[PDB]
């Protein structure tokens, strides 16, 4: 529902989702084969499910086109700094495709917003929901749209039929925590093809036996896993699949 | 809906309540501030502490906000005579795309002792009869508190059919008083011998008749 | 500043109901103002907000396309519209308005509000209410004191008040409130108190003033002879 | 919320006799046709155990705060479900981490958190007037609750909510373990037809689920239900009912025990190494069947109970005074 849904949220007030208590797959998120660009700094892309973290924090937001390379650490501009900053550390992981049939329509769609204009700098890692008008010059106005007040949130220009670098993009950024906590939401290793009577090598939670796996006769109860015998040896495992 | 509630706390003058507020990992826990509010029946809604962390101008200090996790707190010390309201928990929800409120706690005192009612029967008049309806009212007054539980009855089957009781409002004497009334048609007004209202109040039952013929 | 909204209003299960919201001075122009609504019996919901600067529409998920808010910038008030009312639109509208600030949380919050705009809707639209006489008889009265009045039925809509010639009867009166009926209509009661030494030669006249239909019914009150 | 009871003649705790009970998976893997013994907190057998009672017919109600030990045993001769759940806690005035594991007419609710627990929780059951069956109403088991991390949800659970004054029919044993902060559920239910002193059958206990809790626990208190009829005033000060019932709370000590396996993979029979020199011989020598000859168990050490340290004969006191 975050990467598909009916609508979704602007620049200044942003989705914020928290995955906790949860079990994801990155692979189908890499052959997806219908994003426009991927860029995962930190760790690799293929390598990311292996090691896992603490929490995962992603924000969905829209972008243009031509503002889809601001969103990286170490540079300066006019959005990647009044609404969203990367710090230094940044490990998160950026995915953005085009859906230009659906956050847009004739006429011009003008739902989503931006701020434009800024006091000074923020912290990274920081919401800015401010309204207030940003004064320019050294005499106050008390809200109108006169001489030295501007306002700083201003309209988007989306529509369908505009070219590749101005269109709405869907653009999410995954990002990882690193805490004193252990691992919760988390990758593990997945399912392999099941295989049988050869001299095979598997790892069922408990324990790294190599053999074979022939097909027994005795049911298990429900509530046990291993199984030893008279000699004290671990040679009956119960497949989780 | 996501952001639930207890329906009702108890406390008492002089003591400190608390209460909480739990929702879920993306409207509360995420990282976005609570706002919580009074809701009191009769008069719009202000503002009482934004971000757990200001004073707002015109509110005491006796109201203290904190967030522990995933979850709001509320803490008061001191119970006056304008505590009985609503208080709601609202946070800026992201699965909803907006700001949710929450279900409401009330906490009011009952005060109220009890007392003796005086019931009064009323048949209706005859300029009602040619109206195609009956009215049969029945006016209870002088009663405390406004708890009365109202039945019907025609000296051979109770009625379960047209009754209806109104909320007792407090009079001048603090005092409350109430009626009912039982639509009925004045075809079978003059079959029936007699009617009657019977109330309870605390084992009280008091039983008044009146007779058309 | 302050915000003024409308008294109550009503209208029919399927129409359009065209509420207001006004504004005493200035800082409308310049914050956004939001719609909250408040029903007895369940949460506060929120119908969404609207920027009066850009003229920009932000609405919620759970309501659909059914609600339209307008604002101006010539005499600084906002317009709601709303058509196709269902059974479970009695609630009140507030025209609140948000402050945005800076920090970790960054939440809309309501620190203006409105007065109120009581919206009910219902069968059994206004019509012409009728009144009944009520006398004392010779078993209900047994001391010095005796209980008439007069009862208003089948009115619509509310608020209905009841006057006793004309303002001058002031101690021993009481008004009673109205009730939900089945076919979706109100009755309310009023009696006095006065000495049996009265009531042959002062009149007691109910009054009836309703000013959403502007009837106003003058009738007389006459003990019964044969009670 | 909760309230106060009002003072009334009780009846005294009884002492009886169990008879092979308390006797569980040591283990979660699977054995067939092998004696082994391990280490764990079991119960001895022909031990001193308590009983309480909970019959109406008088107004017999004790539910005391009794210290949980390293591993209990619950054994309910249960017949219409009057004992709803318990409670875990250390002083029970939210200060700790509380437990709450109880079985309502909808769903099991195990939540681990700061509830205000009162002097004595328990659960009401109201007769309705018009609709002839026992309904749960008075849900007096705790005040509120400010935070807390762990929530879980159990499989759902049918129970009957009437209360008779008959014989048993079924019987619960209930096994709750603490090591290493994980918490331990043994249930299984068996039926049976008796009143009081538990027979010599044999009837092993399987685990549902493990709470990995993490906290220690040292005190435990079980909740009990009443019953509002229209023979009572519908007052919990001196008029009640209770129906039947009849739980033991025993205390699991660490003793070894050898356990039996057929070719199922079920508990047939359990034999104790510290009760008795007979079942010493049988797990000492891991067979069930010993035939003549004679055979050495353990060693017999007498420990001292007296130390004694004296380095001089008397102290020679200088001149100093
Ligand atoms: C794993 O899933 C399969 C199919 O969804 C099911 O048959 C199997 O019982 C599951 N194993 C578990 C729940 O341990
Ligand atoms: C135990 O299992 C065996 C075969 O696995 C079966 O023959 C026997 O009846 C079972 N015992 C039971 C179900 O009590
Ligand atoms: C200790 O003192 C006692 C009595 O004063 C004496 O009989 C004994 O010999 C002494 N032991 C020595 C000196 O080792």
């Amino acid at each position: 529902e975050v990467f598909n849904a009916t609508r979704f949220a602007s620049v200044y007030a942003w989705n914020r989702k928290r995955i906790s208590n949860c079990v994801a797959d990155y692979s189908v998120l890499y052959n997806s084969a219908s994003f426009s660009t991927f860029k995962c700094y930190g760790v690799s892309p293929t390598k990311l499910n292996d090691l896992c973290f603490t929490n995962v924090y992603a924000d969905s937001f829209v972008i243009r086109g031509d503002e889809v390379r601001q969103i990286a650490p170490g540079q300066t501009g006019k959005i990647a700094d009044y609404n969203y900053k990367l710090p230094d550390d940044f490990t998160g992981c950026v995915i953005a495709w085009n859906s230009n049939n659906l956050d847009s329509k004739v006429g011009g769609n003008y739902n989503y917003l931006y701020r434009l204009f800024r006091k000074s700098n923020l912290k990274p890692f920081e919401r800015d929901i401010s309204t207030e008008i940003y004064q320019a010059g050294s005499t106050p106005c008390n809200g109108v749209e006169g001489f030295n007040c501007y306002f700083p949130l201003q309209s988007y220009g989306f529509q369908p039929t505009n070219g590749v670098g101005y269109q709405p993009y869907r653009v999410v950024v995954l990002s990882f925590e690193l805490l004193h906590a252990p691992a919760t939401v988390c990758g593990p290793k997945k399912s392999t093809n099941l295989v049988k009577n050869k001299c095979v090598n598997f790892n069922f939670n408990g324990l790294t036996g190599t053999g074979v796996l022939t097909e027994s006769n005795k049911k298990f109860l429900p509530f046990q896993q291993f199984g030893r015998d008279i000699a004290d040896t671990t040679d009956a495992v119960r497949d989780p699949q | 809906s996501v952001l639930t509630q207890p329906p009702s706390v108890s406390g008492a003058p002089g003591q400190r309540v608390t209460i909480s507020c739990t929702g879920s990992s993306s409207n509360i826990g995420a990282g976005y501030d609570v706002h919580w509010y009074q809701q009191l029946p009769g008069t719009a809604p202000k503002l009482l502490i934004y971000g757990n962390s200001n004073r707002p101008s015109g509110v005491p200090d006796r109201f203290s906000g904190s967030k522990s996790g995933t979850s709001a707190s509320l803490a008061i010390t001191g119970l006056q005579a304008e505590d009985e309201a609503d208080y709601y928990c609202q946070s800026y929800d992201s699965s909803l795309s907006g700001s949710v409120f929450g279900g409401g706690t009330k906490l009011t005192v009952l005060g109220q002792p009890k007392a003796a009612p005086s019931v009064t029967l009323f048949p209706p008049s005859s300029e009602e009869l040619q109206a195609n309806k009956a009215t049969l009212v029945c006016l209870i007054s002088d009663f405390y508190p406004g708890a009365v539980t109202v039945a019907w009855k025609a000296d051979s089957s109770p009625v379960k059919a047209g009754v209806e009781t109104t909320t007792p409002s407090k009079q001048s004497n603090n005092k409350y008083a109430a009626s009912s009334y039982l639509s009925l048609t004045p075809e079978q007004w003059k079959s029936h011998r007699s009617y009657s209202c019977q109330v309870t109040h605390e084992g009280s039952t008091v039983e008044k008749t009146v007779a058309p013929t | 500043v302050q915000l003024v909204e409308s008294g109550a209003e009503v209208k029919k299960p399927g129409s359009s109901v065209k509420v207001s919201c006004k504004a005493s001075g200035g800082t409308f122009s310049s914050y956004a103002i939001s719609w909250v609504r408040q029903a007895p019996g369940q949460g506060l919901e929120w119908m969404g907000g609207i920027i009066p600067i850009l003229g920009i529409a932000n609405y919620a998920q759970k309501f659909q396309g059914r609600v339209t808010i307008t604002a101006d910038k010539s005499t600084s008030t906002a317009y709601m519209e709303l058509s196709s009312l269902r059974s479970e639109d009695t609630a009140v509208y507030y025209c609140a308005r948000e402050n945005g600030y800076s920090g970790y949380g960054a939440a809309a919050n309501f620190d203006l509000w409105g007065r109120g705009t009581l919206v009910t809707v219902s069968s059994a639209s206004t019509k012409g209410p009728s009144v009944f006489p009520l006398a004392p008889s010779s078993k209900s009265t047994s001391g010095g004191t005796a209980a008439l009045g007069c009862l208003v039925k089948d009115y619509f809509p509310e608020p209905v008040t009841v006057s006793w010639n004309s303002g001058a009867l002031t101690s021993g009166v009481h008004t009673f409130p109205a009730v939900l009926q089945s076919s979706g209509l109100y009755s309310l009661s009023s009696v006095v108190t006065v000495p049996s030494s009265s009531l042959g030669t002062q009149t007691y006249i109910c009054n009836v003033n309703h000013k959403p239909s502007n009837t106003k019914v003058d009738k007389k009150v006459e003990p019964k002879s044969c009670d | 919320q909760c309230v106060n009871l009002t003072t009334r003649t009780q009846l005294p705790p009884a002492y009886t006799n169990s008879f092979t009970r308390g006797v569980y998976y040591p283990d979660k893997v699977f054995r067939s046709s092998v004696l082994h013994s391990t280490q764990d907190l079991f119960l001895p057998f022909f031990s001193n155990v308590t009983w309480f009672h909970a019959i109406h017919v008088t107004k017999r109600f004790d539910n005391p705060v009794l210290p949980f030990n390293d591993g209990v045993y619950f054994a309910s001769t249960e017949k219409s479900n009057i004992i709803r759940g318990w409670i875990f806690g250390t002083t029970l005035d939210s200060k700790t981490q509380s437990l709450l594991i109880v079985n309502n007419a909808t769903n099991v609710v195990i939540k681990v958190c700061e509830f205000q627990f009162c002097n004595d929780p328990f659960l009401g059951v109201y007769y309705h007037k018009n609709n002839k069956s026992w309904m749960e109403s008075e849900f007096r088991v705790y005040s509120s609750a400010n935070n807390c991390t762990f929530e879980y949800v159990s499989q759902p659970f049918l129970m009957d909510l009437e209360g008779k004054q008959g014989n048993f029919k079924n019987l619960r044993e209930f096994v709750f373990k603490n090591i290493d902060g994980y918490f331990k559920i043994y249930s299984k239910h068996t039926p049976i037809n008796l009143v009081r002193d538990l027979p010599q059958g044999f009837s092993a206990l399987e685990p549902l689920v493990d709470l990995p809790i993490g906290i220690n626990i040292t005190r435990f208190q079980t909740l009990l239900a009443l019953h509002r009829s229209y023979l009572t005033p519908g007052d919990s000060s001196s008029g009640w009912t209770a129906g039947a019932a009849a739980y033991y709370v025993g205390y699991l000590q660490p003793r070894t025990f050898l356990l039996k396996y057929n070719e199922n993979g079920t508990i047939t029979d359990a034999v104790d190494c510290a009760l008795d020199p007979l079942s010493e011989t049988k797990c000492t020598l891991k067979s069930f069947t010993v035939e003549k000859g004679i055979y050495q168990t353990s060693n017999f050490r007498v420990q001292p109970t007296e130390s004694i340290v004296r380095f001089p004969n008397i102290t020679n006191l200088c001149p100093f005074g």
